[PDB]
């Protein structure tokens, strides 16, 4: 026959196919977006690491504080640099703590939380330095290194958390599975309703 | 209470409402018919009144669509 | 499917040629004037050119690249302005008054036809 | 008659003519692109040249190092300047080594390979300077000069290699010759096939 329910059921097939396509397409989009970040992080080695020298270069860089709502606040801070041992190079390389720090100023080992007062960023860098200054010959850190591209830079932290990576690939797969269930339940309803209609 | 995010709860409430309902509809189409293989009415008067409200047919209905 | 295939194929192929030519500069200039554009940045550039939007956030800087963009402007604008209206015209003509009548218990109905005006 | 092969043979003529046209057009395009570079290099004279003074100006310029993948690294280096004799001006002119150096900073005679450490660019400029500092009164260099436009600048190297110039004009000519051979062999096939068909 034809039936009254055909319009809603065929629209339900169009939705289920659009979700299958959108699941696969967003999987490729996130695939290319995460390709360079995921390789650039997961190619970094994990190593045991020990401090071997510390110093200030006798010169200052500028950070920018924010008040909240439209401030620039450009303010000087001491440039402290720290050199560390690692299992691959076994030689002098500059510690940068987090990746962001390296990307924003690789000549210093730290950037303080920038503030309206020069004195607070000075004492913050002193309060940070007096830790790594005493860690000379201490029990090893665990730290990250990249011999293929960064033979003289060292990191304390990863470039991204695996949670945000996982969520970007979970919801495309869930979208695809939901689309498949909509297609299957709709085709099941269409093909079973005609058996019930003949059996009535 | 800063330092925590909840955006996923707002989005999930919409996704779960839309798809959760849709599956209830479909699962209902697969269970009603399957039961028959395994084993003027009052409803229409409510549907008539609701249809007569959804269009501007009555004073009440024309006040509703202006709102 | 013919219009979609030719449009997408031309766009992705032309984006690849400008990618190669901008990343490897003018030979006379001893290859020194190259520009580090990704492939996706070249795909975006050609869409912004075909549509005639032309933001100039990104544009071809090499002479070979500017050369190619002159021939792409002559061919690709006519391709976009012809194909995009027609691909949109072949989609979404959804018949609004398909479907069928559902009768309800205790309520009769009549069918009216002929000179409906 | 008409023959079945006419379509492929006439398309082969369209290709051979397109290659003749593209050969001539690319010859003019490379002609205008190389015109200013080729004149600006080949107008420079070649001369016997001798060092006559050397000094640092007591002030520093900044270079930029790269780590590979997205670094700025702006870092100071010593500005050393060197003055040299030449056969045309017979007078004090500043040596710049390669053309690029002159274009990027003409106040200094050298730019070091820029590095993450100020000390390495300092000692690199010292290690370079101690050569030209002793070459006072040595056996002549052969060096390049431009009296029409650069009467006080001197170069150790050419602005381009003749190999990349040669390749830019070789492949247009090869493209034209290949196009002519396609036209000739296609017309030869068309005009000989009718003689063979009459002789059969
Ligand atoms: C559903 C898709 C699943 C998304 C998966 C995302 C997964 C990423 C989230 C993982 C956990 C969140 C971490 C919190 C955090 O890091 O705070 C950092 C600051 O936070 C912000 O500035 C806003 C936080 C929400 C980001 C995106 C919100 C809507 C954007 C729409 C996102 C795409 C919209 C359209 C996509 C085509
Ligand atoms: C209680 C609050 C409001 C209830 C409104 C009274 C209901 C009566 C509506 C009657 C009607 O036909 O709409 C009228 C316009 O409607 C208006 O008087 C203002 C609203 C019109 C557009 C809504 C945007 C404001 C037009 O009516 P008519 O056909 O021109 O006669
Ligand atoms: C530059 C260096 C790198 C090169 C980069 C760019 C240069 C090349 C990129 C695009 C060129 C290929 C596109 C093309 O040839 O379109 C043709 C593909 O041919 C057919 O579809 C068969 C037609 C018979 C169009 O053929 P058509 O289908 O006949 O056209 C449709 C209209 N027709 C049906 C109405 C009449
Ligand atoms: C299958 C789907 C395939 C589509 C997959 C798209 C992936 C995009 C990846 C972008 C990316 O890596 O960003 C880079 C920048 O790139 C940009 O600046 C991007 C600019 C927008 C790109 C729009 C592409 C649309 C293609 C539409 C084609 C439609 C037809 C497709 C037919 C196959 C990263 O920047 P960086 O400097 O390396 O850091
Ligand atoms: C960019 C444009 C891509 C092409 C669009 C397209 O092909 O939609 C297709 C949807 O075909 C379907 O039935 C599934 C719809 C999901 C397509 C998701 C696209 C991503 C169009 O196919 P159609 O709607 O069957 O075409 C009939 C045209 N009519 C609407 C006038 C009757
Ligand atoms: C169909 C017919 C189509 C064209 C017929 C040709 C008509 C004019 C061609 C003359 C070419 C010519 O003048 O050579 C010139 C460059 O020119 C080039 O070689 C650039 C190549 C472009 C072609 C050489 O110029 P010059 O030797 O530098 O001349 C001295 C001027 N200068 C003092 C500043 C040194
Ligand atoms: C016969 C064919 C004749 C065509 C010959 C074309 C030669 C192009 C030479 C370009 C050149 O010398 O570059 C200069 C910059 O110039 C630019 O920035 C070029 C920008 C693109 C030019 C496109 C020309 C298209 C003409 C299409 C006309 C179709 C008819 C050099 O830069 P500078 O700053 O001197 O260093
Ligand atoms: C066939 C044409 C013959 C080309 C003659 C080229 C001749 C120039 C080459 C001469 C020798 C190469 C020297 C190597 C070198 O200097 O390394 C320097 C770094 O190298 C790079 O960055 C990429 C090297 C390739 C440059 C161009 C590749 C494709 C560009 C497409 C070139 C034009 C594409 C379209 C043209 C209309
Ligand atoms: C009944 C209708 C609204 C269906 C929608 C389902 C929605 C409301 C469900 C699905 C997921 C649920 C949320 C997920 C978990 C949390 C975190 C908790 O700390 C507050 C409640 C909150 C935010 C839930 C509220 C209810 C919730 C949003
Ligand atoms: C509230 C959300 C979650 C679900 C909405 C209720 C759904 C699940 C149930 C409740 C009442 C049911 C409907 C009752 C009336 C009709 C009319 C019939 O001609 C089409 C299907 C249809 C038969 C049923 C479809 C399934 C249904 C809509
Ligand atoms: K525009």
């Amino acid at each position: 026959t034809v039936t009254a329910l055909k319009a809603g059921e065929d629209k339900s097939i169009r939705l289920g196919l659009f979700l299958i396509i959108s699941g696969v397409v967003s999987l490729f989009i996130f695939g290319f977006c995460w390709l360079s970040p995921a390789l650039q992080d997961l190619q970094a080695t994990e190593a045991n690491c020990t401090v071997l020298s510390v110093q200030q270069i006798g010169e200052v860089f500028e950070c920018t504080f924010t008040c909240g709502a439209d401030c620039r606040g450009t303010s000087q801070y001491p440039c402290v640099q720290v050199y560390v041992n690692n299992s691959e190079s076994n030689s002098r390389a500059l510690l940068h703590s987090d990746e962001h720090q390296l990307l924003t100023n690789p000549k210093c080992s730290y950037i303080p939380p920038c503030k309206r007062e020069n004195q607070k960023n000075l004492e913050s860098v002193m309060n940070w330095q007096q830790y790594w200054k005493d860690e000379i010959g201490s029990q090893p850190f665990t730290c990250y290194f990249n011999q293929h591209q960064r033979p003289d830079d060292v990191l304390l932290h990863r470039t991204h958390d695996e949670i945000v990576l996982l969520h970007c690939f979970l919801w495309p797969l869930v979208t695809f599975v939901v689309g498949v269930l909509i297609v299957v339940l709709t085709i099941c309803a269409k093909s079973l309703a005609v058996k019930a209609e003949a059996m009535k | 209470s800063r330092g925590q995010r909840m955006w996923w709860a707002f989005l999930a409430s919409s996704m779960v409402t839309f798809f959760g309902g849709l599956f209830i509809i479909l699962l209902w189409r697969t269970l009603k018919y399957l039961w028959t293989v395994c084993c003027v009415g009052w409803m229409t008067s409510v549907k008539d009144w609701a249809g007569v409200m959804i269009s501007a047919q009555t004073l009440t209905g024309r006040v509703l669509v202006v709102l | 499917v013919n219009l979609l295939s030719i449009f997408i194929s031309t766009w992705l192929t032309a984006a690849g040629f400008i990618h190669l030519v901008e990343n490897s500069g003018d030979p006379w200039e001893n290859f020194q004037n190259n520009q580090a554009l990704t492939y996706w940045e070249c795909v975006y550039l050609l869409m912004v050119t075909m549509s005639t939007v032309g933001y100039g956030d990104v544009y071809a800087k090499t002479t070979l690249g500017r050369l190619f963009m002159v021939f792409f402007i002559l061919g690709g604008l006519a391709m976009f302005a012809s194909y995009v209206p027609e691909i949109i015209e072949l989609i979404g003509n959804r018949k609004k008054y398909g479907g069928s009548y559902s009768a309800v218990s205790g309520r009769k109905h009549i069918v009216v036809c002929g000179h409906i005006t």
